[PDB]
């Protein structure tokens, strides 16, 4: 469950990178001398390797949903379980009015 | 259907990658220099200007689609991927059964107890004198 | 009155198996599996008649006092009535365990053994069962045995009285909300 969710938060963090990535590109263009040519050519891997990916990511996700959709609104539950516990702890409250009650007229009848 | 949104979803995938690709190339091919000829530099300028402007604004734009892709794919996982919700229903299940078995087996241990000082003030209070 | 048995078939390769059985627990109804384990043998009359008489009888070997089952089952139609599944005459029977003694005297003689191990959901009146065919060799040992394939078998079936349509269309839907995972048809038995 927080496997695919974290495919998911990895790759928004992905296209966030890839468009810093365009930026940092053009920002090295624009400079009036861009000495690092070869980190030019590091960011401009970097950007092509984010979008691949990006991509492949995506388009596995995709896949896997085609997978297993079914389009059925799927019929199980946990309700019942969740009720059998809720009666549970209404009876644990319930002894515990009654034993504050006997311990007030234990109270009551030692304190003369 | 469920086929026709997964379509619609690979669609718009497709779309975003090509656009940002598309965008940057041409951003990157209009930054070449070339020898002016019937174009009158200032307006050949503003008119790259305008151009290389537009692009960046198509491309931030197109990662905010892929955002909203990112946001429906995750919503669909949460809504119909069947095995983790088979997961965590069972999860649930099992721990609301240890709960419940924890509770009954302090209230049958209070039982027992109550019962034993029951016994012992039943005999104290009907032998009693008076 | 007579009870007409509705089959749709199929097969799943095993490593697949396990996300049939979570979309299985998705669309069948709110229950955790069964896992049956079941010993089944065919009895035989060879009668006059050119097509011999046959008997299912199964043991449920898992579950302890579970009275045993004889099953009668019909040559299918050829009525186009219900066209999308086997329609067949089913007489089911539950029974006292001295079975098998009591059918040799009847005149019925085994033809084959086999252990079927799996698991069993329903969704209403269907019952699906998911399935592995176990042969038995040395034909008095139960534990002796070898898987017959790699897949898995499926089936979904209704018993429900003669005639009685719109059953068939429902199982229709319930397959083909299957149908990337599983592909049940009506499989004619010749051949």
């Amino acid at each position: 469950l927080a496997n695919e969710r974290l495919r998911a938060l990895e790759d928004i963090e992905r296209e966030i990178g890839a468009i810093l990535q365009n930026a940092g590109t053009v920002i090295l263009e624009l400079s009036k001398e861009k000495t690092n040519e070869r980190l030019l050519d590091r960011q401009a891997a970097a950007f092509t390797a984010s979008v691949q990916h990006v991509e492949a990511e995506l388009s596995a996700q995709i896949r896997y949903l085609t997978q297993v959709a079914t389009g059925q609104p799927h019929e199980g539950s946990s309700y019942s379980s969740r009720k059998d516990c809720q009666m549970a702890l209404k009876r644990v409250d319930y002894a515990r009015l009654k034993l504050s009650d006997v311990a007030r007229t234990c109270e009551q009848m030692l304190e003369n | 259907s469920k086929e026709t949104l997964l379509q619609s979803y690979n669609k718009r995938l497709k779309d975003d990658i090509k656009s940002i690709m598309d965008n940057f190339t041409e951003i990157i091919k209009t930054a070449k220099i070339e020898d002016e000829t019937q174009v009158s530099r200032a307006t050949q300028g503003e008119q790259d200007n305008y151009e290389m402007h537009v692009r960046a604004a198509n491309i931030v734009r197109a990662g905010e689609s892929l955002m909203k892709l990112v946001s429906d794919l995750k919503q669909f996982l949460i809504l119909n991927d069947f095995p983790s919700v088979n997961e965590a229903i069972d999860q649930r299940n099992q721990q609301l059964r240890t709960l419940q078995e924890e509770c009954d087996r302090k209230l049958i241990t209070l039982r027992d107890e109550i019962s034993i000082d029951l016994y012992e003030l039943e005999e104290e209070y009907y032998s009693s004198s008076s | 009155i007579n009870m007409m048995e509705y089959l749709l078939q199929g097969s799943v390769l095993d490593h697949s198996l396990e996300s049939l059985i979570h979309r299985l627990r998705g669309l069948c109804d709110n229950m955790e599996p069964e896992t049956f384990l079941d010993h089944e043998m065919v009895f035989l009359l060879k009668g006059q008649q050119a097509s011999p008489f046959v008997l299912r009888a199964r043991r449920s070997m898992d579950r302890a006092g579970a009275p045993w089952h004889l099953r009668y089952l019909g040559q299918p139609e050829m009525g186009d009535k219900n066209r999308h599944a086997l329609v067949r005459n089913c007489v089911d029977i539950a029974t006292s365990e001295n079975l098998t003694d009591f059918l040799m005297e009847m005149g019925f003689r085994m033809d084959h053994e086999f252990v079927a191990k799996g698991h069993l959901f329903r969704k209403g009146i269907m019952k699906i069962m998911v399935y592995k065919i176990f042969r038995i060799l040395v034909p008095g040992n139960t534990d002796s045995t070898e898987a017959l394939s790699l897949s898995y078998l499926v089936e979904l079936s209704v018993v429900a009285p003669a005639g009685q349509d719109m059953v068939s269309d429902d199982m229709k839907n319930f397959a083909e909300q299957l149908k990337p995972l599983v592909h049940l048809e009506k499989i004619d038995p010749k051949r």
